[PDB]
RNA sequence: UAAGGUGAUAUGAACCGUUAUAACCGGCGAUUUCCGAAUGGGGAAACCCAGUGUGUUUCGACACACUAUCAUUAACUGAAU
RNA sequence: AGGACCGAACCGACUAAUGUUGAAAAAUUAGCGGAUGACUUGUGGCUGGGGGUGAAAGGCCAAUCAAACCGGGAGAUAGCU
RNA sequence: CGAAGGUGUGCUGUGAGGCAUGCUGGAGGUAUCAGAAGUGCGAAUGCUGACAUAAGUAACGAUAAAGCGGGUGAAAAGCCCGCUCGCCGGAAGACCAAGGGUUCCUGUCCAACGUUAAUCGGGGCAGGGUGAGUCGACCCCUAAGGCGAGGCCGAAAGGCGUAGUCGAUGGGAAACAGGUUAAUAUUCCUGUACUUGGUGUUACUGCGAAGGGGGGACGGAGAAGGCUAUGUUGGCCGGGCGACGGUUGUCCCGGUUUAAGCGUGUAGGCUGGUUUUCCAGGCAAAUCCGGAAAAUCAAGGCUGAGGCGUGAUGACGAGGCACUACGGUGCUGAAGCAACAAAUGCCCUGCUUCCAGGAAAAGCCUCUAAGCAUCAGGUAACAUCAAAUCGUACCCCAAACCGACACAGGUGGUCAGGUAGAGAAUACCAAGGCGCUUGAGAGAACUCGGGUGAAGGAACUAGGCAAAAUGGUGCCGUAACUUCGGGAGAAGGCACGCUGAUAUGUAGGUGAAGCGACUUGCUCGUGGAGCUGAAAUCAGUCGAAGAUACCAGCUGGCUGCAACU
């Protein structure tokens, strides 16, 4: 009656992918010094 | 004294809305779309000359255009100025 | 926590705005490179 | 140069023309907003604040021009002296 | 009166656990220190890379510092993998 | 009428390979012989895209807390409405800034998005909404600073800087009360207001500088007083009469408001004033200021909260009364005060002290100079006209900003109600706002965060890490040593509740009337009604316990090193 919308403004979701190098501590595991 | 050409340019269109109808019916105020660079004095003179009514005061505001999307096109509507024209006792269209 | 970007329009314009670029010849070359590359937006000015 | 047109997506509405003055293309003009060397001053580019004339005015105001710096040349007047 | 005292805001940061593909690229929770001062906070400005600035730690300078980032020389060079 | 390419099958050669035809496909491909190669991949922690594995495995974001009955729809734990139940309340409530930018309000929709469903949405998609002489911005002016004609330097490029010019985070004119939409308000409206100019007129008058003198215009800390917001109690008015013992009463429940402006001039604070004459000062000069005398009054003037009157026989108001879409709309409206206690707000940029000795200009006010002079100007009244432009929605301690996220993190200011409480600590509540975008069960180990434990009691551990413990006020008392201030809440003790009396409220504070006075009104004494209200003491009384919760020091000794903050 009112009209079913199909424009679908947000149907272009696209989406990418990213990451971040994290900080670590290997001092106690060191076999040496 | 503002020139007639200027007066013929400043008024763009009457604004139709429930707020405009209420304003006319209660406070005897007409609401217009006017040129974005029109001053209050220009609007007053233009109304008084082109509508042959008597104007009490003019209040103006600038409406910012909305950002719609035509598919995947970001697009912005243009800005426009609205005038709240208070008539003394005449009757307009 | 407090991050590095604390927005402020006045400082943005005074630091990277168009008239800031035009004030020195190095800034004018920044505009020259950006015009040559074909940037849609030359500066942060808006 | 023409029976086709009014840029497009994006069609429609509304129309226009029909040897010819519809459209279209070539030469030549007019108009050409604001910023930007920007140049009347500022400015956080595209805005704010002007002045000086010349008109007009239905007296509230309005219109239009001009006004950056430097070099050179001329005129004018011109400190200590 | 006091670089006084206790103690909220506020500014810090000694300890413990937890979290470690976290709620968070250093937090949370429980305590803890100061809290009229060598105090803290806002808004502008100013100092620039062998440079700044530092009550000092090779600290900090946009989650980057024994020498920031961006672009060029540059397809540097590498008896090495 | 079937090209390449695929996907097959056979056949053939030492091989790399070739050849044939089944299917798909739909338009190209090329024997031979020469020639040129971007000429051959399985790996380079190769590169780019697709799809796996773990794997339906972890998680689904603060443990503030929910359960019904409806509605709606195709469907509801999550949407909405109602009813109860938890949580924040100097916040989780508002109001803004910064930044964002339409998230605002409304209607549709459910794909994608929302860590679940979604009928819902800050999602999509559309439409509407931001109304100003007084609020800001712009603008007047300046600080840090930047730029800077000339200028002075510097191979160029440029640097520094005078006149200047910009530049707030700071000084410069002015509006407040009621009502308004689904969304806008000191902006709309209604009532009451104010400011700055112009232009005339009418009187009356010396006017006139980037120049002079004042002003603006200024520190910290501490002590007051005088107040007011703000509460509390009575009175008053409008109602009520009790789901179960009672309850027309010191009974219960609400309401009790009112502004800018315009007057009036006071608790304060500050300076004595008025003439006359004169000058080695203020580019020069002045009648302003600064200096020096004399005379006479010293009783003269400024500033300033609050109150009070008017504004306002107005508005608002507990409630009714109708209508009705039950959204909501209209209509009418009773009382409308006093006492006490009052801020961190005002007087107050006051006052007192201190050393560390506390911007700048403009507006502003006066003085003249060149000049102008029967003008011009100035001043007062009175009209009249103008005050443009811009921004105003919404978020704003957050799902709208900064952190990639609807991220347990950060983010400047303003307001601050009650009961306990020294308190803006803290417990519970008010206004308001929320229950944290996956839930339902079972009630394993183990993990996390808590509660409690017999006898023991640091035996644990690298080590009292962690836990437990102490805590509050009054009062008594306190060691060595000392730099005489400290140490020190040293250490150690004791008393805390309620009720009644003293006194059914005392001390104190606040203070009506009355009574006088006067230099008689925003007066002063003298009196005292009322109101608020400790600290005790003495006697009883209760529990196991009275800083009964929350909240809130563990203490003492011996030595190292750094004085300390």
């Amino acid at each position: 009656a009112n009209g079913e919308d199909s424009s679908f403004g947000s149907f272009t979701f696209t989406v990418e992918l990213f990451s971040t190098p994290v900080w670590i501590w290997w001092w106690p595991r060191i076999r040496g010094p | 004294m503002i020139r007639e050409e200027r007066l013929l340019k400043v008024l763009r269109a009457p604004h139709v809305s429930e707020k405009a109808s209420t304003a006319m019916e209660k406070s005897n105020t007409i609401v217009l779309k006017v040129a974005k660079d029109a001053t209050k004095a220009e609007i007053k003179a233009a109304v008084q000359k082109l509508f042959e009514v008597e104007v009490e005061v003019v209040n103006t505001l600038v409406v910012k255009g909305k950002v719609k999307r035509h598919g995947q096109r970001i697009g912005r509507r243009s800005d426009w100025k609205k005038a709240y024209v208070t008539l003394k006792e005449g009757q307009n269209l | 926590m407090k991050r590095t970007f604390q927005p402020s329009v006045l400082k943005r314009n005074r630091s990277h705005g168009f008239r800031a670029r035009m004030a020195t010849k190095n800034g004018r070359q920044v505009l020259a490179r950006r015009r040559a590359k074909g940037r849609a937006r030359l500066t942060v000015s808006k």
